[PDB]
């Protein structure tokens, strides 16, 4: 009885899913999501969802009429395409830049170097920065 | 012309010994030291000592 | 600032912050050095008595650039050479505007 | 075009974002090819130095 | 309504800029020609820490740029 | 004021357990006891030392001076609640209550620590209190009250990456690991030897060097051993200072199979009369013996006592009984022959050591869960 | 005899030269930590000039 | 239990209140997170103890003992001015002492983000006092 | 409760196994080395 009841629950998705984003949760089996229709809703949830898959901020599948939490989405929703993916490189080499040694070296140690030698910072106690800012006259 | 050839001669020797020892051994396991003494082109005293160190 | 703000019945206390002295920079250095990976046998008073009366902000910069100088050597501890070169770096930046 | 401001009127914001759209997509990462751009005005004194 | 959206964009940017994990390796590089029209709420320790300027070159850098490009 | 406090428990160990060694210890125990105004921690040792013929006035004047120093602070508290600083009462008499607790027993500890702990919001004072707990729990060898705030301190450590508390607790957990039979942890905690501040528990940095070599000559075999203590330099200079430290290092790395028990005789006779090795020196010796016998027996398979008598030492029957017990102890598998004068080795010893530790831990874990699962339901 | 003459004035690029040659000669005359310290003084000396181009 | 500024669940047909919702906004705290000053304490200001004593006597002493002032019968103080070269501890001392005396630190300098969190941005600057009456042990701090 | 009817009446243990190996023979084994270095 129980397994067929479990799968009779599963008629909910099937092809009209709309994408909200997870915002908050009251408690067990009750959450708060805000749709991409601008507004914000107090919804109920399905007992299907593994609760590890939520509660930072996840694109989540909502029902149309009932407007309730149904499903979790994999990470998605373009970063203007995504991450250039194969070949959209500017084709500029190292020696093409001429005489910028302090600045190239500093940008290297600020960006490229913590990308790899992550555990040296944890041992020396440096606290490598989060964001870096460049500026200067145009040209 | 090097300032220290103790490093280079002695330590590169201390490497190049087993760089030869991987040559002379890689064919076969049950190897006799008295015929490998000719292939290594060395007396067998430091062969026994240095290979025990290896 | 305004003279109308400087009516003596207006502000209750006026509190001076001098630039730090040798002992003051020594205390600042012994606070900001407490997060790094230092080494025994280091003389901090030499480092404080090479500063030209620096600010309370710049000694933290000395500690961070000392960490950077230890980092570029692929080393894990920080010795006094990195501190002295950081002193040189900050006193070179002191002539920037 | 404009030049630049200390953000006087709120309408000038959108012009500056439009001009930065131009400045980005004339240089960018995906460089252009063959798109020759003819530009004409009366007084280039009022133009943005970034342009 | 034109500035309220940019305003909440800055708010969301700051709020997801702050608490990654202090362990999620995501480096953020930003660059503008103008370093004057910046609300200093960005330029705080933790958010945008290092400041790098690209000034006009000088004699040795002119020589190096000449030797490279030419 | 618990910085010179370690030599006290040092002499507590050093006096009573060797029988004939009972004069210089009680001499400078008096020389440390009738100053600092020490009253409480020595009633057991007072019943271990002599009668101390006049206990009447010579100590009661001291505890009366203690009462004056105590309730001058306990009547300074009303003068410090007049101007509430950072609870200047509790901030003043926290370290002076640890002065009183250097006088007193651990009751002043267990109430003054948890008293002043919830005072501060600056965690450096909390860290100092945790140091105080670790030290006094080491003094009474209370190896269970300290393991709580080891973890509760490492929670207060690891909000990021620091200098102070990381290296300090490296030293502290290193001494706790060398207290118990834990040797690879002791080597890993004593890995640093670079920023280990000349301390009160590091009463000599040289003694710290002797400890970190006396456990690193056990812990690992050779895949960092030459690189740390031989190819290193910062350890090499201070082991170049003492002869006896460098002696056993270059002996065992040189494999001088007769000077080993000379070096070990000196180090072991010091190991007898040294604290925090008292249930430890016995297994230490056979550990060094099997660790030398491993690197001996590894090279050769055609070897015997006829090779032992000239390169190792004498007493062929001693070699016989020692290797007999150590081989029949399930250790260093190699088979020995009688008068045909043959000691043959088993060339891999990696068949049942594979199967070994899993059954040897499953035994204890199943024996745990037997009783502890039958604890519930009556 | 000469560093007292040099640091009394302003000039810095000559301190580079004398400390550099002293880092050579103490390595030559086999004093390794003193060569380290004399090199370190040059290391912190060389980070104070806009143009040490060679 | 209907507090001002608290999220409630609203049914959709009749528009009836369904349930009170947790996780209130905390706009003062959100503004504080927007500002993001360095949170400091006593032990990282080492070398300026006399100024510490001054700010003790002028801020910690009104809060912990108002009736000392009211017994001696003068005006309890209300203003502190800090000067010196820029970069000598002008911020950490104020933030730290305000943290130890348990006061809600507030740094309103010049943004319009702040002008949205405090009020609606309409007319003036005094609404910070409206948000300061609700968290009454609080201190206001500023730059140049 | 549990009156247990009466008509009738690491740190310690692994190295006590090892000490049972050490107990009857060679307790403070340091001198027998120096005793037997000159015997044979
Ligand atoms: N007492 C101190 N000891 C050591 N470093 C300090 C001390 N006070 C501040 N610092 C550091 O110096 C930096 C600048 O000091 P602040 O307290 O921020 O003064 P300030 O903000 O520079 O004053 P301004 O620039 O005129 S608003 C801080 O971010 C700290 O890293």
């Amino acid at each position: 009885e129980f397994l067929h009841a479990q799968e009779e629950v599963k008629r909910i998705q099937s092809i009209p899913l709309v994408i909200g984003q997870f915002l908050e949760a009251v408690d067990q089996n009750t959450a708060i999501v805000g749709s991409t229709t601008g507004s914000n809703y107090y919804v109920r949830i399905l007992s299907t969802i593994d609760r590890e898959l939520l509660k930072p901020n996840a694109s989540v599948a909502l029902h149309k009429h009932s407007n309730a939490l149904v499903d979790v989405l994999p990470p998605e929703a373009d970063s203007s395409i995504m991450m250039l993916t194969s070949d959209q490189k500017p084709d500029v080499m190292y020696a093409d830049i001429g005489g910028m040694d302090i600045q190239k070296q500093e940008v290297r140690e600020a960006v490229e170097l913590p990308l790899t030698h992550f555990e040296l910072y944890k041992q020396i106690g440096i606290d490598p920065p989060r964001g870096v800012l460049m500026y200067g006259p145009p040209g | 012309d090097d300032p220290i050839i103790s490093t280079h001669l002695a330590k590169l020797y201390d490497n190049l010994l087993e760089q030869n020892l991987i040559r002379v051994i890689e064919p076969f396991s049950r190897v006799q030291i008295e015929h490998i003494s000719s292939l290594i082109k060395l007396s067998k005293a430091d062969v026994e000592r240095k290979l025990s160190q290896m | 600032l305004d003279s109308a703000l400087l009516r003596p019945g207006r502000i209750d206390r006026k509190i001076e912050f001098p630039p730090p002295n040798e002992e003051a920079r020594l205390d600042i250095l012994k606070i900001h050095s407490r997060k790094m990976n230092l080494t025994r046998g280091i003389n901090l008073r030499k480092i404080a008595e090479l500063m030209p009366g620096a600010s309370g902000a710049e000694v933290k910069g000395v500690c961070t650039e000392a960490g950077m100088y230890a980092l570029r050597e692929r080393r894990v501890h920080v010795t006094q050479e990195d501190f002295e070169m950081a002193v040189a770096k900050v006193m070179q930046k002191d002539s920037e505007k | 075009g404009g030049r630049r401001f200390s953000e006087g009127t709120s309408a000038d914001r959108e012009i500056q974002r439009t001009l930065m759209e131009l400045l980005n997509q004339m240089d960018g990462f995906d460089t252009l090819h063959r798109v020759k751009m003819i530009m004409a005005t009366n007084r280039p004194d009022t133009l943005d130095p970034a342009l | 309504g034109a500035d309220r959206e940019v305003q909440r964009i800055l708010l969301e940017l700051l709020n997801q800029m702050d608490g990654f994990d202090q362990n999620v390796n995501v480096k953020v590089i930003m660059a503008t020609n103008r370093a004057d029209t910046l609300d200093p709420a960005l330029l705080r320790p933790g958010r945008l820490d290092r400041k790098i300027e690209f000034p006009l070159p000088d004699r040795r850098q002119k020589r190096l740029i000449f030797s490279t490009i030419t | 004021p618990k910085n010179p406090d370690l030599r006290i428990a040092q002499l507590r160990f050093l006096l009573s357990l060797p029988e004939h060694r009972g004069d210089a210890a009680v001499r400078d125990e008096l020389m440390a006891a009738v100053r600092d105004n020490n009253m409480a921690p020595y009633y057991e040792a007072l019943c271990k030392s002599l009668d101390w013929q006049i206990d009447v006035d010579l100590l009661n004047k001291m505890k009366k001076a203690n009462e004056d120093e105590l309730k001058r602070l306990d009547e300074e508290l009303e003068d410090a609640e007049k101007n509430l600083g950072e609870s200047e009462i509790r901030d003043a008499m926290m370290a002076k209550a640890e002065y009183l607790c250097r006088i007193g027993d651990k009751e002043g500890a267990l109430t003054a620590f948890r008293k002043t702990y919830d005072k501060t919001v600056a965690l450096g004072h909390r860290l100092d209190i945790v140091f105080y707990l670790l030290r006094i729990g080491l003094f009474y060898m209370d190896n269970d009250l300290i393991t709580r705030n080891t973890e509760k301190a490492k929670s207060l450590i690891e909000e990021g990456g620091d200098w102070d508390r990381r290296n300090r607790l490296k030293v502290y957990q290193g001494l706790y690991c060398v207290a118990i039979r834990d040797f690879k942890q002791a080597a890993e905690l004593f890995l640093d030897t670079v920023s280990t501040f000349t301390s009160y528990e590091l009463m000599d940095y040289k003694t710290f060097v002797t400890y970190t070599v006396y456990v690193s000559m056990i812990a690992l075999e050779r895949p960092d051993l030459r690189e740390k203590v031989i190819k290193g330099a910062e350890i090499l200079e201070v082991l170049h200072s003492l002869p006896a430290v460098r002696q056993y290092l270059f002996s065992l790395y040189e494999c001088r199979y007769s000077v080993f028990f000379q070096s070990l005789a000196v180090v072991e006779q010091e190991m007898k009369k040294d604290w925090l090795f008292a249930p430890h020196y016995r297994y230490y010796v056979r550990e060094m013996r099997i660790h030398a016998y491993s690197q001996l027996l590894e090279s050769y398979r055609s070897l015997t006592l006829g090779y032992m008598a000239e390169a190792f030492g004498v007493g062929v029957e001693f070699i016989d009984q020692e290797l007999s017990r150590f081989i029949a102890a399930g250790r260093l598998h190699c088979k020995i022959d009688k008068v045909n004068e043959i000691v043959e080795t088993n060339r891999p010893d990696s068949k049942n050591w594979q199967y070994q530790e899993t059954i040897k831990k499953g035994d204890l874990l199943l024996n745990r869960v037997q009783k502890l699962s039958r604890v519930i339901n009556m | 005899q000469l560093l007292r003459e040099l640091k009394k004035m302003d000039d810095k690029a000559l301190l580079v030269e004398v400390q550099l040659l002293e880092s050579k000669t103490y390595h030559a005359l086999s004093n390794l930590p003193k060569a380290r310290a004399a090199l370190t003084s040059a290391r912190t000396t060389a980070n104070a000039i806009y143009c040490p181009p060679k | 239990d209907v507090t001002p500024n608290c999220r409630v669940a609203l049914r959709n047909d009749s528009y009836t209140l369904h349930k009170i919702l947790p996780n209130k906004v905390d706009p003062l705290v959100s503004l504080m997170m927007v500002e993001k000053v360095p949170d400091s304490t006593y032990e990282m200001i080492g070398g300026l103890d006399k100024q510490i004593k001054e700010i003790k006597e002028v801020i910690e002493l009104p809060v912990k003992h108002p009736e000392l002032f009211e017994a001696l019968g003068i005006a309890q103080p209300k203003g502190v001015l800090l000067y010196g070269p820029p970069g000598t501890g002008k911020t950490l001392l104020a933030r730290a002492v305000a943290h130890h005396t348990d006061c809600t630190f507030i740094r309103v300098s010049g943004s319009e983000l702040v002008q949205k969190f405090i009020g609606e941005g309409a007319r003036m600057v005094r609404e910070l006092f409206v948000m300061a009456r609700e968290h009454a042990p609080s201190i206001i701090f500023m730059d140049e | 409760m549990s009156e247990k009817k009466q008509p009738v009446d690491e740190d310690n243990w692994d190295d006590d196994n090892v000490e049972d190996d050490f107990s009857n023979q060679l307790r403070a084994e340091l001198e027998k080395h120096g005793y037997k270095m000159e015997t044979s």
